[PDB]
């Protein structure tokens, strides 16, 4: 028996998922939080190009552009400022990580590139960042793009901080899930019935975890919203748990610099 | 025996090399398929 | 190393000169040929 | 979404949906004068006449085009020349005011008459915006 | 026209699954519908992404330079 409010209670577990059964807050909370680990949970992904030699059949900016979306490491990544921040003309190992690409026609039958071929030039400075994160059968992950015979493509990729907001390339994301009062005892929704709402309308997984309705009893207008079913997934860069932690946590940080204002903001005036 | 004019032919037509052609040969052609 | 110029639609291979040096390829009659990109690196957004 | 316009997920647009392409030929040819008096692909300037234009010319190399590798915008000059009069009037391509991009790939060719003949290539990628329409 | 890198709808990477699904159904010999299902596709938005996707750059890969 132990802790304040707020309290999870993870139904099932994956290096890819957290189905988690987060109870007893307020719903506004529960989508604050969603929404954070959506798009402002910080990531890592390449965001600058430079094509020394392209003779694929991708235009330059159509690669660049998946290149972005090549899912990159970033267990650690706060350690690692926004280039911006940072004091390096432009950029540097401080800031951020680059990576290397080459790939030529030699197998005079379809050539493939992937996330794998990247090659991290940059001082890594010893943390994990910059990983083509692969969750690849035979570990090539992410197919960049195909070349023929001479085919050659010549690269060098610079990936930044960064967050959703940005872009989504910086999102941990993927796709979170969310339900709450599976049965509808607050009546947060008016189900369009031709002739049975419980009939057309599918019941769902999480009726289970909470008790049915019960025809006699009547109305509860007094009924708020606890327990909310979620599921955040992942792309990798982060752990299925950190885009939830650092989801709750992101936020939380961000709740405190409006104080950090109301501060500063006083210490003010003559 | 004398020649006259020319007639621009319809392309993938009897008249057009592409009337036979196929596959590698468009390709070749870079006259896409 | 021997910096390139033109090349052929076909035959596709460096070549390069200069006003009245024709317009064929040395080999391919195909008067066409291109450019061929820039030593200067393009750089895009990934984005 | 209000009366025929929709709302646009960004997320999704940001991973690439509906981006589109975009290519564009602006192309050129060597006049003649029958006295065999000929224009010219090259990279000019002053020489007298001062008969040139606004854009960069510089993103010309010297056989008076841009290499397929280059990134266009304004007006930049794409293809410089030259008409030989009585001795150094302009006649360069200028890009597409609104338009700007990257050279896609220049190309060099003979004409029947035997005449320079050239085309030209900018790529551009556009992205769906606000106006566009669906 | 090469495999798309992640979903449109909610991002979950789909630029690695390409290869296998494509093979689980010329060898593994299966039907579309569960070849995703096999290969972590759940709901539709990532589904439609791969089910859908016409990978043309074979055909472009068959010209020359
Ligand atoms: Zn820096
Ligand atoms: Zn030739
Ligand atoms: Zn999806």
């Amino acid at each position: 028996m132990s802790e304040e409010g707020p309290q999870v209670k993870i139904r099932e577990a994956s290096k890819d998922n957290v189905d988690f059964i987060l109870s007893n807050v307020d719903l506004a909370m529960a989508n604050s939080l969603r929404r954070v680990m959506i798009a402002e949970i910080p990531t890592l992904a390449i965001d600058s190009v430079e094509v020394e030699t392209n003779t694929t059949v991708l235009a330059d900016e159509f690669i660049a552009h998946r290149l972005g979306l090549i899912p990159l490491q970033s267990m650690d990544i706060e350690q690692l400022e926004y280039s911006r921040d940072c004091f390096c003309e432009d950029h540097c190992d401080k800031c951020s990580v680059v990576l290397t690409l080459q790939a030529f026609g030699e197998s005079e039958s379809t050539t493939n590139v992937y996330s794998k071929d990247l090659v991290i030039v940059s001082n890594l400075m010893g943390r994990n960042i910059g990983h083509p994160i692969i969750q690849d059968k035979e570990g090539n992950g992410v197919l960049i793009c195909k070349l023929r015979k001479g085919q050659e493509l010549k690269l060098t990729c610079v990936a930044k901080k960064g967050i959703a907001k940005e872009h989504a390339k910086w999102g941990p994301a993927a796709a979170i899930e969310f339900e709450y009062d599976p049965w509808n005892k607050l009546k947060h929704t008016d189900y369009w019935y031709e002739q049975d709402s419980a009939k057309e309308w599918p019941q769902s997984k999480n009726c289970e975890y909470e008790d049915p309705p019960n025809e006699g009893d009547p109305f509860d207008y007094k009924a708020q919203a606890d327990t909310f079913y979620m599921n955040v997934e992942s792309v990798g860069s982060i752990p299925v748990d950190q885009v939830v932690v650092r989801g709750i946590d992101t936020l939380q940080k961000k709740v405190a610099s409006i104080l950090l204002a109301l501060t500063q903001m006083d210490q003010d005036k003559v | 025996k004398v020649f006259i004019g020319r007639l621009p032919i319809m392309l993938r037509s009897k008249n057009c090399y592409l009337s036979e052609a196929t596959e590698s040969d468009l390709y070749k052609l870079k006259e896409c398929p | 190393t021997a910096t390139l110029k033109y090349i052929c639609a076909e035959c596709s291979s460096k070549l390069s000169l200069s006003r009245t040096d024709a317009v064929r390829c040395k080999d391919c009659g195909h008067r066409i040929l291109l450019k061929a990109r820039t030593k200067r690196l393009v750089q895009f957004e990934a984005r | 979404n209000q009366e025929d316009s929709m709302i646009m997920n960004q997320s999704s647009i940001d991973r690439g949906l509906f981006r589109s392409l975009f290519f564009r030929s602006y192309m050129d040819q060597e006049k003649k004068y029958g006295m065999s008096i000929t224009e010219t692909f090259e990279k000019p300037q002053r020489t007298n006449t001062l008969r040139m234009k606004h854009g960069t010319y510089d993103k010309l190399d010297d056989d008076g085009l841009i290499a397929p590798g280059v990134r266009v915008s304004g007006e930049d000059v794409i293809i410089g020349k030259t008409t030989p009069i009585s001795s150094k009037r302009d006649a360069s391509t200028p890009l597409r005011s609104t338009e700007n991009g990257i050279v896609d790939q220049v190309l060099v060719t003979t004409n029947q008459d035997g005449l320079k003949f050239v085309k030209v290539r900018v790529r551009t990628t556009k992205i769906p915006q606000i106006g566009d329409k669906f | 026209m090469i495999v798309p890198v992640r979903c449109f709808s909610c991002g979950k990477v789909v630029g690695d699954k390409w290869e296998s699904y494509l093979n689980l159904l010329q060898e593994d010999e299966l039907d579309e519908g569960t070849a995703l299902s096999r290969l972590g596709l759940k709901r539709y938005c990532c589904r439609r992404m791969i089910l859908t996707h016409v990978d043309l750059i074979e055909k472009f890969l068959r010209y020359n330079p």
